[PDB]
């Protein structure tokens, strides 16, 4: 049966295509969600019946350490004004060895918000930009 | 210096500050130049989470250096300093300092350059009526930047 | 007596039937509500009166380790376009000797929302997909 | 004065009768309250008169360790769609040695919540569901 | 003068008159308010004008280990069917040698809320009934 | 330079001038905003035009140990029935020498709330009246 | 590539044109938002559209050590009766060789709040203004 | 101070408070003069790191002393400072305090003045039932000001 | 008591307790008064900081005394303390108490009334097949009220 | 007990529980009777802070006392009931349990009935390649309900 | 077990990991078979608040063993068995391993199972130029499960 | 080497980083090959806890390994070493690093590559005036990468 260990929260590997964003360093947020509607059936105490309507998918944030290659992504946001692109972008979860649990694959991208890296004269860490990302579909 | 084996052994401090030190100032302990690190977990894309990459931080300071002047001597100029300075008057305070090392014969060689003092405490040894050795007059100096050299 | 058989929250069974979803690993929230009506008479000072109206099921989160077989989750919950498929779940509590406590099945379930991994360099642990559940009724 | 006898809050003991649910294993929020109506008196200034009007009870979250007799809750919950028995409760605090300090009862009740057990691979605890309880009035 | 008389917060004295409630031990949010009107005066840039309107006194929670004596605040607040009655009350702050520091009165009161114990098989700590109070205006 | 002479936030000093309110031991929250009103230009994307408009203070919380000259303070905060009084108040930040950092004045003040002491049995602390104050702007 | 340089969050530089508000100490939420319309193509499952709808920058927050040089700020903020200059900022991030890693700048500035020094006998800390800074384009 | 070695030793310890002292006496415990510490990276315009400013802080007091009386003879002294503390009455209790050091030839050559002592807490050794030590009746004295001199 | 120095010596313990107490006793340590402090750091016009002032607290209590029966006889008498106390009845655990500290010569000079004693450790020592010493029965005893004198 | 001071000895360790018991028995080092208390800032009226008013409370179990058999020999007891624990079975690891003490001449005279034996953890001594003492397969056994007697 | 009481002599361990062996491995550090209980409170109709109730938890496993192979020779088996695990590898890191004790005279007579070995650390000894007692190349190995037998 | 049994015994480190830190030179320590552990609590249809599965992690690294060249004579090259780090120069402080391990004769036989060196500490000794052993400019070195072989 060999010992197929799971998508470990650490081995991973984060990309965007098109405009010359690279590879990026942290995700969340990565979901699904439908929205239900809930009628409740008047005539009859027990539950209250749950119906499908519509599948949407939530934004996700990207996070990477502040390199001179930043100059991009924030061309890239103000590209809006004159036309924009969505690059078709990946996410997926490894092993230690480098091999792949489950890959995912943003269907279209337009970014939302780019939260710059936060100052500080005392704290002792590495300036992380965020960058959201609007999700338009999963790949296969 | 004598020999390309030496070593500059325990027996050559000296202070040379603006408070005039007098012919006890014996134990001082705590000398060092800090300047600690951070974590980047920056991975590539051969989906190994990479080396834990380092890099800088600031000069790390405030390493107070305890002078223990043996002997409570009706020389009370420690704690003069600690007095004005405590009351303000940092025109007379801040008092950048210099340790001194020598070799066995009684020459410097190594010179720690200081840069700001505080003498930020002050504490006298317990006074057991029995006991044997001397009282101290401990001192923690504090520090701006740190040492140089 | 036999020292009674108390209840333990470590030991359980977590599993849904139909697509190859399998055997998850973390429960929460399984509750049952009401929906009282509040009638305050008039003339009478000291309560308000409490009369009973329906029942309602919320919704649990389910959370399992994120394993290879995660394209089955997408499958079935990208499957709403085409017509989806409730199947009958269960929940079940035990004790360390494998015997049963109280079993809980969910008459029908249905996909709300899929928190998927989140992942991060530096922290060092196992990515936990999440898998939101609606709810029917329980079964007898 | 015998060294007075005060009360505590470890030794208690919670029941409710008629429908076999048995002896729960912790209280909390048994409160009551007054609405009180504000009417700014325009004349002079400097205070607000307050006026008592009405008199309500909060609900109480009763908890207990899971056990096999959970299956009496879930058969009074489900009662609603045939008809619901309100048993009166108790709720006393006792000392030490187990005489009274302040036995309260209430005088009629209705489930209006029950979130079962957060079962959890990791966590080391013991089950503890929830059964929320309605109010009606204390009794003397 | 004589090394001062500092004020202190652990020493005190809380009562309250008429009905038999006693002496309390713990007070909190004794607070007196004036809801000022905010005028925007429209041709001067700089500020906006702060004009006093009316004081309001707010609602003071206090608190005592649950002992026998509860049956009375109880039957108190339940008075409010048959005409209720509203006794002068006194907060009190005190030194050490308790001698007076600064002796509040509260007009009128009123009962507002009574969260009664919360009582905890594992939780090692005393019972402690909260009995929050209306209020008028201070003595003088 | 003589080694410069930086600000601190301890040495300070703050009182308030008129009814015999004395001198106070802890400020908070002083501040000035200005409200900004964002119009969007119709055929700009890119960004939103930031016209500023007016200029608003924002209270203060006064804390200080209780003493037996806060009947004071309750004095003028009650006063407001039959006439108010705006004296003028400082706050000023000084270095350890004595001397003068920033010294701000307030123009007009007026009472807002007054949380009094919070009583406690327990803890060891001290009490801290706390006394609001409006703003009318800064002296110069 | 000589082993990188990347960016830290220790070495930067923050400045004010303009009137002599000199150079600040530190940063925070520098962020470019990008609004987007979501709107449901109710032919078809799967998602919502995203659509880019404008480009709007979010405020900054400045802070520095009180210093005397803190009379030029509230020159500045009081100067909006008789109109307000507008200086360009700068924001950069640095490596400890004083090199630079990202350049931005602010192509406008406007007070919105100055939260002054928060004094306090117990707490020991320098005291640090912030200044808030409303924002147009990034300047290229 | 016979000469410029002078070490002063430390069994000569003596305080005369305002309540009556006893003739037995020692183990003066820890007596120091301690100050806070103030951070305030600072930031210039050559993106340098900012040498970490040290400012001034209040002195802060509550220095703790562990006088130690040999045993709990019939005096009770200590016992009723304590004991009227615990009950207020600071007309006596807060009393001021006067720490000598004296000179290798018992006289008084440098004094610890106290503004304010407390008394806060007695405490007595333990009672083994053959043990060779004696009884030790420490008290723990706090101030409101630090010392001086 | 009898010369001006008294050392005043570790071996002299006993007490009277209501329940029964022992013939033989093997420990007592750790009895103290306690009162912790306040700190308000006070501040006038000047702006200094000067000075904190301290202010007085409750008469802080449970203070263990550790009583060690020299060993477990047949005489259950400790564990029937605090087997009744496990199960309530205060008319029989709320127990009075008083330590006695002896002269020199045994005779009773000083002693520490214990003003509500309450017992909640009967802690036992350890078994070791070949070890020399006894067994010891360490009890821990708590209070309400300070002890006095 | 022959005598009018006894006070046991260290050697006199034994145990009978319905799990076999083995020959030699180095230790059992933990027996506690713990019951823990409140606080209760109490306020009478005329302004003290009152006594610290102390309470009842369970006889809180969890009193493993570790037990070591000297020697991991053949017989594999120990581990046999440590893993049912582990795989539940309950009706066989929930065992009752026996502490017996005996006099200078070995004789029962206390005994320290337990109430719910576990076996929680069975450790093993270091390995080391040149030492002399033995093997200690150290037991912790847990309890339900505390000693008795 | 060649007599009554005869246990088992430390000096008697070796490994059996699928990894190639070592002449001395001379030390191996603690095993345990720990498992932790739970905690529940209940109470009858009586009022007690019960003895607390102790159920039983996963076995915690996570056992660290901390082989020390007594001089780093040319074998370097044990850092290419970490250096494996840090690129991954699981086919050849994922060794399950067996601690073996032998008798008196050199037989086997228990062996601890080890369901899966890891060797997450390989720790050097101090280089001290002067010093003695050789250089110990300290092995820290991790399980998925406990040991057995 | 020699024998099969050796130990690569004591007095015999060097190092060949670029920084001329050669001749006096003693207790290099701290060398480790850092790998944490991850934790799953695995479920199945038995329901039993799934034991206590483990997986890999980013090799640690961070290796701060302590250099203690005994006296720091005018050679000054590992104080200008921290310096250079101290305003950056990372072409100049980011050096290579090797330690050296010789065998029972003066011959490498295993090298501890180190992928980047740093040197962000450097200590003093105690200054004693009246001790007898010698000043040590102990240095810690971290890393980025962990070390080789």
């Amino acid at each position: 049966m060999t010992r197929k260990d799971p998508g470990s929260s650490i081995w991973f590997s984060l990309a965007i295509d098109g405009e010359s964003l690279g590879y990026f360093n942290g995700c969340e947020g990565l979901s699904t969600q439908v929205e239900v509607e809930q009628r409740q059936e008047g005539g009859n105490n027990g539950f209250v019946w749950q119906l499908p309507t519509r599948v949407t998918y939530s934004n996700i944030r990207l996070t990477r350490p502040l390199t001179p290659d930043t100059a991009k992504v924030a061309k890239w946001i103000s590209s809006v004004q004159t036309g924009i692109q969505r690059p078709t972008a990946q996410i997926s979860a490894l092993r230690a060895d480098g091999s792949l649990v489950a890959r995912w694959g943003l269907i279209d991208v337009l970014p939302v918000s780019w939260q710059g890296p936060s100052l500080d004269p005392g704290s002792a860490s590495v300036a992380n930009e965020v960058l959201e990302i609007a999700h338009h579909g999963f790949t296969d | 210096m004598s020999l390309p084996k030496p070593e500059d052994v325990l027996v050559a401090p000296n202070f040379g500050i603006q408070i005039d030190g007098v012919m006890v100032e014996y134990l001082n302990s705590v000398s060092n130049l800090q300047i600690e690190q951070d974590v980047i977990r920056y991975q590539q894309n051969q989906g190994t989470t990479g080396r834990n990459n380092v890099t800088l931080m600031p000069g790390v300071a405030k390493d107070g250096s305890v002078q223990v002047e043996r002997g409570m001597s009706q020389s009370s100029v420690f704690t003069q300093w600690i007095n004005d300075s405590m009351a303000g008057r940092m025109a007379t305070a801040r008092k950048n300092a210099t340790i001194i090392v020598m070799d066995y014969e009684d020459n410097p060689v190594k010179r720690w350059n200081l840069r700001n003092a505080w003498c930020s405490k002050v504490v006298a040894g317990t006074l057991k009526a029995g006991d044997t050795n001397a009282l101290t007059e401990t001192i923690t100096i504090v520090f701006e930047e740190l040492v140089v050299e």
